[PDB]
């Protein structure tokens, strides 16, 4: 099968005219196949999360909001880490990359954050990322 | 594992 850099390639393509879930699906699919599918996704998520150009972006955000719901002990894990945490704190944060991602990317992954503290309470990373946040007034 | 980042502050 088709290595998840090949999915989240084609699933993220700023070519694409629309979302093409037999990618993003596919994506999820495959990082569950494989022992160390998780932390590898969470790693070429991330790079595709930061990018400057918005339709790669925001697809990406939708293949992490995708597999979030999809799959995951393993997956929901690797997400819950500050290791990902960190790389959407970047994005969202004006000391970091937040001068210069759109509204739009940054609106995204606040709502997403939001939605796992509700989803996955387990995850208390997560939380304690999304309430500094909040704490320093990034949120509401 | 259980190994991780500091939380960016």
């Amino acid at each position: 099968p088709e290595t998840l850099e090949a999915r989240i390639n084609r699933a993220t393509n700023p070519l694409n005219k629309e979302l093409d879930w037999a990618s993003i699906n596919g994506f999820c699919e495959q990082l569950n196949e494989d022992f160390e599918g998780p932390p590898l996704a969470t790693r070429l998520l991330a790079h595709k999360i930061q990018s400057p150009q918005e339709w790669e972006a925001i697809q990406a955000l939708t293949v992490l909001e995708t597999c979030m719901k999809s799959c995951g002990k393993r997956f929901h894990d690797e997400v819950g880490k500050f290791r990902f945490l960190n790389e959407l704190i970047k994005v969202v944060s004006p000391k970091y990359l937040g001068s210069r991602t759109s509204e739009k990317v940054k609106n995204k992954i606040l709502e997403l954050l939001y939605s796992w503290t509700v989803g996955l309470p387990e995850e208390v990373k997560i939380a304690e990322a999304y309430q500094m946040l909040k704490k320093q007034g990034i949120v509401k | 594992d259980d190994s991780d980042e500091d939380l960016l502050e």
